């Protein structure tokens, strides 16, 4: 029959919305057809289907979004599957447990799926005993991304290492394993041993997008702003065309001293920006350009427009009120750093900068608790340790 | 101003009793969130729970 | 006699003689590139507002 074939042939070329209506057009022709019932099911599944976490691949982060280069460096089986886009985990778990007792082996898929249901809720240990048994029978790449996903959320960075060197020698040269191992090294900031693995996901597989930025960002910091451009002009030629990339392409050409593409790339980045909170960050990076040419009147209204397009931009409140202290507005500056700190209770830069305004005045009590948090949020700073010992001589005696 | 000073006190003591009935509910809500997390760590459809 | 072109540069610079305690700025940030799941999940959720804007 031509309707049943055209329904199945629409699923093969994944014309999904043209498939579900034509399949349910066959639904009233029968009391129950098992083939159309699962096809109406499975074409409705793949409309939206995401598996992993929001894995948004940064280039400039260490802890709670901090910057860098001033710190350092049967047929019911798919009927089960309709519950997994609806995320009703417990209801699916009954017929999952019903069917695995119906056939109590030869189903590693049902073994790893029930463990995925347990991780979807929060049953950590019950998942951790579940799909380990499936790995002892079957060699599958996603199961290594299942054992070594729950263990990192269980916070054991050495138990992630053994799986990422076990399956790497049964699936040699595999790509997404070699990206999973260099992603936990950036969590502990082990970039001595992270960026060698990201030189392997670029050795073979020379177009993986999320390991092109995370090398082309770790060269823009630590003073290779020309090599970091080469990783970003190549990422343009794949043809992704975001607004975030014309920001990063604008910054690398300026610091590499290439003054042609340095600023047209920002005007294309001001346009085609999605949210109103997003065009703030392109105005903010434009401010660091404007400090570089020396124009402060220009620079004063670049952070301001970043601030009126988005309040609670904590990196701009600090950055605007260094330009104020250059002019003389002390009480104006000391309130912006006062509210830059309360928006970012990390990120040492307002805390230390409070304790060189409030030290020149003479208030050595608030200028201690200021330069207290500029030690706890970033130790091994130089000019904090030349300031606490400057204050602790005043506190003992004359 | 003397009779005014009586009303500012028992309002403030009612604020003090307002500051006394609040901390007992919070830790028992911390007890209430701990018992939910004890449930969801345990609530599953098999034997040992 | 072709050209002089002698513009003698000083060959010396203003060396520092002490450090000064100064105020430093926040450093410029490179924006992250969102993944193809985050690009899909935002696009789906952005259309989820317009279908509830009419209903």
């Amino acid at each position: 029959m031509e309707p049943l074939l055209l329904a199945w042939s629409y699923f093969r070329r994944r014309k999904f919305q043209l498939c579900a209506d034509l399949c349910t057009q066959m639904l009233e022709k029968s009391p129950y057809d098992q083939a159309a019932w699962i096809l109406k099911a499975r074409a409705l599944t793949e409309m939206v289907y995401i598996d992993e976490i929001d894995v948004d691949q940064e280039g400039i982060a260490e802890m709670m979004l901090d910057e860098n280069a001033i710190a350092q460096v049967l047929a019911k089986a798919l009927f089960e599957y309709i519950f997994h886009h609806e995320n009703d985990v417990k209801t699916a778990l009954d017929l999952a447990a019903l069917s695995t007792e119906h056939s109590q082996y030869k189903d590693w898929w049902w073994k790893v799926q029930i463990g995925k249901c347990y991780y979807r809720l929060g049953m950590y240990r019950e998942a951790e005993k579940q799909f380990k048994s499936a790995l002892k029978q079957q060699e599958m790449v996603d199961t290594f991304l299942y054992l070594a996903k729950v263990y990192v959320s269980l916070d054991q960075p050495v138990t992630a290492l053994n799986l990422f060197k076990q399956g790497l020698d049964k699936f040699p040269g595999e790509v997404t394993l070699l990206c999973g191992i260099a992603r936990i090294y950036e969590e502990m900031n082990n970039m001595s041993s992270a960026a060698e693995y990201y030189k392997e996901v670029l050795k073979q597989d020379n177009t993986h997008v999320e390991a092109i930025a995370c090398i082309g960002s770790n060269h823009f910091y630590s003073d290779q702003p020309e090599i970091a451009l080469r990783f970003y002009r190549r990422l343009l030629q794949m043809g992704i065309y975001n607004g975030q990339l014309f920001n990063n392409l604008g910054l690398c050409c300026f610091y590499a001293q290439q003054y042609d593409m340095t600023l047209t790339s920002f005007e294309r980045a001001l346009s085609l920006a999605e949210n109103e909170e997003e065009a703030a960050d392109v105005w903010y990076n434009l401010g660091h350009v404007a400090v570089g040419i020396g124009d402060t009147n220009l620079a004063h209204q670049c952070f301001r427009l970043a601030l009126v397009n988005n309040n609670n931009h904590a990196e701009a409140y600090n950055n605007l009120a260094v330009l104020e202290m250059r002019k003389g507005h002390v009480e104006q500056a000391r309130a912006l750093l006062q509210t830059a700190s309360s928006l970012a209770p990390h990120m040492y830069e307002p805390h230390f900068n409070f304790a060189t305004i409030s030290d020149k005045i003479g208030d050595l009590q608030r200028s201690y608790v200021a330069a207290q948090k500029s030690e706890a949020a970033f130790p091994d700073h130089v000019d904090t340790q030349h300031l606490i010992k400057q204050l602790r001589q005043h506190f003992a005696m004359l | 101003l003397q009779e005014y000073f009586e009303l500012i006190d028992h309002h403030f003591e009612l604020r003090i009793n307002g500051e006394k009935l609040e901390e007992l509910l919070s830790e028992r809500a911390v007890q209430f969130r701990a018992i939910q997390r004890r449930l969801l760590a345990r609530f599953k459809d098999k034997t040992p729970a | 006699v072709k050209s002089m072109f002698r513009e003698v540069l000083p060959k010396q610079g203003p060396l520092f003689v002490e450090d000064i305690m100064t105020m430093v700025l926040c450093k410029p940030k490179l924006l992250p590139l969102k993944s193809l799941t985050l690009e899909k999940l935002e696009k789906m959720h952005q259309a989820a507002q317009n279908t509830i804007r009419q209903q």
